[PDB]
């Protein structure tokens, strides 16, 4: 009837079966692994049926925010006012701890291409723009080899798959900016400007890239869709809990015996992931200090919280953190957590686009303050100031980079204030 | 030319990043003359190419 | 309306003989009734709300001793404030000052659309942000 322990996903129900590149990644291998199967029928069922199945699966955003996919994709169901419509696949993957998108674009690129076709048909888009980060040169070239095979086989382009739908897939490499993972900053980076995010009340579904209706989607969100439509949608919904449904790619990095990328059933306990797939934290589970669950934006949790937490959006939101990109960065007890969070804040300072005052000035301010916190060169009355500054950045910026910089600070202050004050007191004792 | 035809007519300023990257991959880096050449080729203002050059960290301006 | 022995009076109020102003500074002065323009250096509109009465500026010379700015105009600094144009013109008329009053200039309403900055086929699209 119902599930209560959402783990131990089998190989049969894993979407990304060429995750480690141990099979052919080209068209011939991908076809034998189920790809590009009855795509003509999926397209001919119509956009309404495809979107209905994407809603039935309960799939949410796999690139952070986790907004439901079927509802987001249905903003394009409107009739055309003359302007073109595009699907913009987000392949930037700039979040520290996250390397899951990199693995699809080079070992299952045809999954991404056919997901582009299925989704763009669902949104009624003429072309797909895959914006990959410029650092993924080999992955981008693998993706474009796959796109070339899809074109030469008639699966993309004129009369795509025999459906009569005309669809193009263009790859546009980035040039070294993490802010270009943000959907509107990505849009403006496609348009040849600085990667600065736009103010939202004009939404990408109305005014997107080139000023046309667009939907920006993560690589995994796009790539799972052909298996969602071809396997049932109900089949996808039978994995994980309610709301947060399906399966996810997990990046386990940090103080782990076997850091790895694995596909595990959603709502999996963090313990099962770390022990079964990652081989456990070095020194055992007793040696665990924090774990950052969903990439650098998601605030850390302590070992007590991480002891009995489940890996989905709702369970991790209950734990004052987020699921983010399902990039778990575990830290053993031999870790300077203040140094780690200061390094993350330094990353966010280096990646701020500088457009808006709170991110531009405040993230730099928080980096300056956190650098002192590593040395202890501060008074304990500055911790509350750091909290207030982070809340002043949070909810006051154009994009979510300010929020994702303020959140690691809050997660450090929330669970490791004694360590910060201990460092400050040691510094006061050393420097009289 | 193959890069420029990937974007709709009237929106070829969308090729500044890949054309600049091609300039870097040929020359090795971006002298200001390469920035001016890209601006001339795409008929965008040179300052617009300067912004893209100085914003994206993969561009070697030295 | 009240027992004050209401006496009929003309509707041309003239208090010039009672103000004590010398006769030169009534007939020869020309006051300006206006709403002050917004200082273009700032974008605050709180100084463009009341009506002003200013006199015509006269000669300022240089003091031979110190090089200071001298004046013989008693009304060089006199600036009155009013809530409406009508109040200002009534005050100028009962004081016998010749005036020119200009209509208040307010900003016209403007259609601001952030989404125009990313137009698909219009010149309103911006090349930088
Ligand atoms: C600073 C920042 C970086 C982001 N980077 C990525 C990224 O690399 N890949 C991604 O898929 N989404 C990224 N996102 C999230 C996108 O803005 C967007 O919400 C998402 O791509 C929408 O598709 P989804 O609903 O399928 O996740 C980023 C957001 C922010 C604020
Ligand atoms: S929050 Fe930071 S990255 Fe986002 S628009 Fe503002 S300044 Fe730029």
């Amino acid at each position: 009837p119902k599930k209560t322990s959402f783990g131990s996903l089998k190989d049969e129900d894993r979407i990304f079966t060429n995750l480690y590149g141990r099979h052919d990644w080209r068209l011939k291998g991908a076809q034998s692994r189920g790809d590009w199967y009855k795509t003509k029928e999926i397209l001919l069922k119509g956009p309404d049926w495809i979107l209905g199945e994407v809603k039935t699966s309960g799939l949410r955003g796999r690139g952070g925010a986790g907004f439901p996919t079927g509802l987001k994709w249905s903003f394009m169901n409107k009739p055309s006012d003359g302007r073109p419509k595009y699907l913009v696949v987000n392949a930037d993957e700039g979040e520290p701890g996250t390397c899951k998108d990199r693995e699809i674009i080079r070992h299952d690129p045809h999954k991404l291409v056919e997901g582009c076709l299925v989704g763009g048909r669902a949104m009624g888009a003429r072309a797909a723009y895959i914006y990959i980060r410029g650092e993924f040169y080999n992955e981008a070239s693998n993706l474009q080899v796959a796109i070339r095979e899809a074109y030469e086989a008639g699966l993309i382009g004129k009369n795509a798959c025999g459906s009569g739908y005309d669809f193009d897939v263009f790859v546009v490499r980035g040039a070294g900016a993490y802010i270009c993972g943000e959907e509107t900053a990505l849009i403006e980076s496609i348009e040849g400007k600085q990667g600065k995010p736009r103010l939202k009340p004009p939404f990408p579904a109305d005014v997107g890239v080139f000023g046309c209706p667009t939907t920006v989607a993560n690589v995994e969100t796009v790539a799972v869709s052909p298996t969602i439509c071809r396997r049932g949608g109900a089949w996808f919904a039978s994995f994980g809990r309610e709301r947060n449904s399906g399966t996810k790619l997990f990046n386990i990095s940090g103080h782990v015996n076997h850091p790895c990328t694995v596909e595990e059933e959603m709502s999996v306990p963090l313990k099962e992931l770390i022990e079964k797939h990652a081989g456990g934290v070095i020194g055992g589970w007793d040696n665990l200090l924090a774990v950052i669950p969903g990439g650098s934006s998601t605030p850390l949790i302590p070992k007590s919280v991480c002891e009995t937490v489940l890996m989905d959006f709702d369970a991790l939101v209950q734990a004052q953190t987020g699921l983010g990109t399902a990039a778990v960065i575990v830290m053993d007890r031999s870790t300077d957590i203040v140094k780690a969070i200061a390094r993350l804040i330094e990353f966010y300072k280096h990646e701020s686009c500088g457009q808006c005052t709170p991110c531009r000035e405040g993230v730099d301010w928080m980096n300056k303050v956190m650098a002192r916190f590593v040395k202890g060169d501060a008074r304990p009355a500055e911790i509350d100031s750091l909290w207030e500054i982070s809340k002043q950045i949070e909810g006051h910026t154009i994009c979510a980079l300010g929020d994702g910089a303020a959140w690691p600070v809050q997660g450090l202050i929330r669970h490791f204030r004694p360590e910060l004050e201990e460092r400050m007191q040691q510094f006061a004792l050393q420097h009289q | 030319e193959a890069i420029v035809k990937n974007y709709p007519e009237g929106h070829k300023a969308a090729a500044v990043l890949p054309v600049l990257d091609l300039a870097q991959r040929q020359n090795g880096w971006l002298p200001i003359s390469a920035m001016n050449k890209v601006a001339e080729i795409l008929q965008v203002p040179p300052m617009r190419v300067y912004e893209v050059a100085t914003f994206y960290t993969m561009y070697n301006r030295k | 309306t009240q027992d004050t022995q209401l006496i009929a009076v003309d509707e041309k109020l003239d208090i010039t003989t009672l103000t004590g102003v010398p006769e030169e500074h009534i007939k020869t002065r020309k006051v300006r009734i206006f709403v002050p323009a917004r200082n273009n250096m700032q974008s605050g509109v709180n100084n463009t709300k009341k009506w002003k009465m200013e006199f015509d500026t006269r000669e300022r010379w240089e003091n031979p001793l110190m090089g200071w700015s001298s004046t013989a105009d008693p009304l060089s600094n006199l600036v009155l404030t009013f809530s409406t144009k009508e109040d200002a013109v009534a005050f100028a008329e009962k004081n016998g000052w010749s005036f020119d009053v200009e209509e208040r200039k307010v900003p016209k309403p403007k259609s601001k659309s952030y989404g125009a900055n990313f137009s698909w086929n219009k010149r309103t699209r911006v090349s930088t942000k």
